[PDB]
């Protein structure tokens, strides 16, 4: 916000009065710029986990697993995944207000996510530690199975089944995202609470705060100097209060988003670059792996987890 | 708590790479952690198999990976190349070997048979 | 720009970075004023010169519409003992342009001229003629010995000393509650007759008709100017509008309660107001300890307004655009970053996400490390801050 | 909190003056209601495991 442009029009008479209130109209700018750069830092921390831009091999014989849904489409302008294209569709000035574009454009985020996903697919957790070390995907899944305490043979003897279930589950998610938009609510609210705040701030320019008129140009065109400043300062006070309330709300909300981004970065590190032994930290059931996906101002993790089923009693000692 | 008073299994929590240990240091209004981490380096390719069919039975490694240096097969731990001979005690068995895709024919050495032969000689 | 940042930081050394330091804003080039080109002159000169004024008993009311006024000649005249305005300045009255004016005429005691101000209290206010709190106008009064005072007492003039209820503002009504003044030229000024005229304007919420002497001027379009339509005054760029105003509408009001469209008062034409271009100005600078070079980013406005390079973040000036990516130094926005490099220049470029690589994946090949390195990594975390009180 | 009940008593005179301060009451009430539902979310995410 150009707080001078918000509080006062393009008028010097009001600017001079605003000036003798001190550094408020620079403290607000400082705070807002801090928030703006913190958003860039959040996105960087979440997605800059990978040192290099890995990419998939041309041939996709990943032991029967079918990642074509989450890997980038080679033919698309922006190299986004098919699922990422669902998310980017299910989420939807004149007073000194302005929106700076994010440093990393959405295709840059898509590049980061595709690099992470390709690294995970072709080298498991090894690229998370140091340089990527290729491994057949079947063996990677075998060792994750071993990690969750199941003898790796169980995978190999059931590979064709375990692939299908996986290929089945990745279908289900599509049905969930394409049909119901409500899934993205978590992001949408964050957008709404921002827009709703903005819509309020501008609306406060339409109020008197006790002056004779909300529009400042009319006050100037009616009252001369001494009896005009008495009214202009009322608008100065009211609009400073409104802008300070907005900035305080934005600071608190940005702190909340900072916490959320820190959680997201931790989840990326501990579930995409490795395997989490922390229960319920990445999906219900025993964690096998995770796949990141970009979304407008957010990240979607697909947690592939192992759930026991069809249990039998036995007597034990 | 997790990096200094212990060893963290959480990846990238106590520094890049596998966490070995950590050391705290004071600083004006802050703390500096020195994360000692283990980073693999100087890697080599190897052909590999998920299991081995020896007697018609599928053999799997108890730890590590089956890796071939081009003409011979060994079993080596996951994170450091140390080729060991494929023994009946480096591995375990599960049923017939037609059920696994990508299995490779090879022999698995058994330490008892040499003793059997030695006793038969004596 | 570099010194602008230096002041903004209150420092003589500016560390490498991007600093917001000012606001680009286009000044208007000329002033345009439009008014309904009526030729009639207002009849004010008559209300101040009537033979016989009314009395608050039946205070007289006159209405003014469809005429051009000049209040300077009235304000500067010598006969007027008191001329005080509320909600508008006496000198400004030539700048505004109203929908209607109400002139109320009466006579009153000189002591009672203190009792006519808006929201004031007293018998002449609550029992004869009450001005409301929302009053916007001018109260005018002057002593009237030679007009309304005569030998034997000018009994023609009446007022109410009692009423069963206080008046609503601008109300008129017709022991005994009425009494006449003793206007004799012999009597003291406090009791001498004062002629009082109250002008209440109606500020424009509709086509203005009683309107100032300012000369109308031919307008221009697509250029930032100062505009004034019937007193609605501001700054912006005018353009032809595609909005379909209904015939009774004068201006379109935006979400921020600002007029984004106005009808030309002297034509059926409908014009759209756009706040002419503005934006933030940031300074991309390397450390002053390295170089005094600098580049400027005008945010949200492209370069036809202000080498030069257009970006999704804005118009960048000074920096040189080069297509080969780097781990980007100074973040400009939308993938563009700037840096200082050796000619010595500020380059701007699309950032590099990282080294491009592909893993040698195959369905039977695995890579294993043969060696290792022990790495010590620093991690600094703030634990507390100064305990200020 | 109902600020119109807190800032102003039962009088309409105070209510009308408060009204021309804009949506300050709406903002405060909205924030407090957000906190209120946030508490329910907090308890749910802890015990609805
Ligand atoms: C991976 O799954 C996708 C669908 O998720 C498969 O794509 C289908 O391929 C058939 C055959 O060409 C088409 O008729 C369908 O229209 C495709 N569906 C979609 C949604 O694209 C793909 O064949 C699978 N690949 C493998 C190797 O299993
Ligand atoms: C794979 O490893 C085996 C075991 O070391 C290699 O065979 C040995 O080769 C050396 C000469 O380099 C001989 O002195 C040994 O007698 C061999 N041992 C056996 C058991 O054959 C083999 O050459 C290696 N192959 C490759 C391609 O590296
Ligand atoms: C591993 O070796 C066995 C023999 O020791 C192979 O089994 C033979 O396979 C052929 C072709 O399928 C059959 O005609 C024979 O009847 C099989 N014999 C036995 C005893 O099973 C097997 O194909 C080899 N596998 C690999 C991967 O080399
Ligand atoms: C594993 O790596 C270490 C170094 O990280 C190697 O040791 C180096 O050997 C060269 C031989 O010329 C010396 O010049 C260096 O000074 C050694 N470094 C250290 C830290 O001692 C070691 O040889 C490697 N091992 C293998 C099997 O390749
Ligand atoms: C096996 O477990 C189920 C659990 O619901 C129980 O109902 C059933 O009685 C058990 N079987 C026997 C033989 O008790
Ligand atoms: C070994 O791996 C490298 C990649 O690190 C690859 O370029 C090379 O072709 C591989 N060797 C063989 C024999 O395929
Ligand atoms: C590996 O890929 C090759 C490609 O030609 C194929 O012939 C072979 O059957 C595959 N084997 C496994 C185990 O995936
Ligand atoms: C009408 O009244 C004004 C104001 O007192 C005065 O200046 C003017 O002379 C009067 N008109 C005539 C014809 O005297
Ligand atoms: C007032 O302006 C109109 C243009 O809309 C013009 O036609 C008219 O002649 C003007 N008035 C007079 C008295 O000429
Ligand atoms: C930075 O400032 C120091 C102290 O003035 C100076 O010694 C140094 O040369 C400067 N850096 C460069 C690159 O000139
Ligand atoms: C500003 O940019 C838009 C879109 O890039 C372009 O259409 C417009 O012409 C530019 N400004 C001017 C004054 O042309
Ligand atoms: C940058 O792009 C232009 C065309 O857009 C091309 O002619 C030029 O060669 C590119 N830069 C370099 C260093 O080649």
């Amino acid at each position: 916000v150009d707080c001078t442009m918000y509080i006062c029009g393009d008028s010097t008479e009001c600017s001079n009065l605003l000036l003798q209130y001190g550094s408020f109209c620079t403290q607000l700018n400082r705070a807002l710029t801090g928030i703006a750069v913190e958003q860039d830092k959040n996105t960087q921390e979440v997605f800059a986990q990978v040192k290099q831009i890995y990419k998939t091999p041309p041939i996709k014989d990943f032991g029967g697993f079918n990642f074509s849904q989450i890997l980038p489409d080679p033919s698309k302008p922006s190299k986004r995944s098919f699922i990422e294209d669902l998310l980017f569709n299910k989420v939807t000035k004149f007073n000194g207000l302005t929106v700076l574009p994010p440093l990393l454009t959405d295709e840059m985020i898509a590049q980061y996510t595709s690099a992470l996903l390709a690294g995970t697919i072709t080298s498991g957790w090894t690229f998370g530690a140091g340089a990527a070390l290729q491994i057949p995907f079947a063996m990677q899944m075998a060792y994750r199975f071993n990690g969750i305490g199941v003898t790796q043979n169980v995978l190999y003897e059931n590979q064709k089944l375990i692939a299908n279930q996986f290929n089945s589950a990745i279908g289900k998610i599509q049905d969930s995202l394409s049909s119901t938009a409500s899934a993205l609510g978590k992001l949408q609210d964050v957008v709404n609470q921002n827009a709703q705040a903005l819509n309020t701030l501008v609306k406060q320019l339409s109020s008197n705060f006790g002056a004779i008129s909300s529009v400042l140009n009319d006050i100037l065109s009616r009252l001369d100097k001494v009896e005009a400043e008495v009214q202009i300062d009322r608008l100065i006070t009211g609009r400073l209060q409104s802008l300070q309330t907005y900035v305080t709300q934005q600071l608190i909300r940005a702190a909340e988003i900072r916490a959320s981004a820190n959680l997201a970065a931790t989840k990326m590190s501990e579930c995409v670059l490795g395997q989490s032994k922390r229960v319920d930290f990445c999906g219900k059931g025993y964690h096998l792996m995770s796949f990141p996906q970009s979304a407008p101002h957010g990240v979607v993790f697909l947690h592939v987890t192992y759930v026991p089923a069809q249990e039998k009693n036995f007597t034990t000692a | 708590s997790e990096c200094v008073l212990g060893q963290s299994k959480r990846v990238d929590f106590c520094g890049k790479g596998y966490h070995l240990m950590s050391f705290p240091q004071s600083a004006p209004h802050g703390v500096v952690f020195l994360h000692v981490t283990y980073v693999p380096a100087q890697e080599k390719n190897f052909t590999t198999a998920p299991a081995i069919c020896h007697d018609g039975k599928a053999h799997f490694p108890r730890e590590g990976v089956f890796v071939s240096n081009g003409t011979h097969w060994f079993v080596t731990q996951r994170n450091f190349y140390e080729p060991q001979i494929i023994t009946t005690d480096n591995t375990f068995v599960s049923g017939n070997c037609d059920v696994v895709i990508g299995i490779v024919n090879n022999t698995v050495y058994d330490p008892l048979q040499p003793e059997l032969d030695s006793f038969k000689e004596e | 720009p570099l010194s602008e940042t230096k002041c903004t930081l209150k420092s003589f050394t500016v560390e490498k970075g991007i600093y917001q330091t000012s606001n680009f804003r286009v000044q208007p080039t000329e002033s345009i004023v439009r008014f309904p080109n009526i030729t009639n002159l207002c009849p004010f000169g008559e209300v101040f010169n009537a033979t016989r004024f009314a009395s608050v008993y039946a205070w007289n009311r006159k209405r003014i519409s469809n005429c051009v006024a000049d209040y300077s000649v009235l304000y500067n005249s010598a006969s007027f003992s008191t001329f005080k305005c509320y909600g508008v300045s006496p000198t400004k009255l030539n700048d505004l342009c109203f929908t209607n004016v109400y002139a109320d005429s009466f006579v009153i005691r000189g002591d009672e001229v203190r009792q006519i101000a808006p929201g004031q209290t007293g018998k002449i206010a609550d029992y004869n003629y009450k001005l409301p709190d929302d009053f916007t106008g001018c109260v005018i009064a002057w002593n009237s010995n030679n007009l309304d005072s005569k030998v034997g007492g000018n009994y023609n003039y009446l007022y109410r000393l009692f009423r069963k209820s206080n008046l609503k503002p601008f109300e008129r009504d017709i022991y005994f509650p009425l009494q006449s003044y003793g206007f004799q030229p012999t009597n003291g000024v406090g009791y001498q007759p004062y002629r009082v005229v109250v002008l209440s304007f109606e500020l424009l919420h509709a086509p203005a008709t009683v309107c100032g002497p300012k000369k109308s001027t031919n307008l221009v379009k697509n250029k930032c100017v100062n505009f004034n339509f019937n007193g609605l005054t501001g700054t912006g760029v005018l353009t032809e509008s595609n909005k379909k105003f209904l015939p009774f509408q004068q201006f379109g009001r935006d979400i921020a309660d600002t007029t984004d469209a106005v009808r030309d008062p002297q034509t059926l034409e409908i014009l759209d107001i756009t706040p002419c271009s503005f934006g933030g100005v940031s300074v991309i600078t390397p450390g002053t300890n390295t170089s005094n070079q600098v580049a400027v980013l005008y945010q949200g406005v492209n370069c036809t307004e202000v080498n030069v390079f257009q970006t999704r973040a804005g118009c960048l000036i000074g920096a040189e655009h080069v297509n080969n990516s780097y781990e980007c130094d100074i973040p400009i926005g939308a993938g563009i970053c700037a840096s200082y490099q050796t000619s010595q220049s500020i380059i701007a470029y699309t950032m590099s996400l990282g080294a491009e690589n592909s893993v040698a994946y195959s369905n039977n090949s695995i890579a294993i490390p043969t060696n290792f390195t022990i790495s010590v990594t620093t991690e600094i975390l703030p634990v507390s801050m100064t305990k200020t009180s």
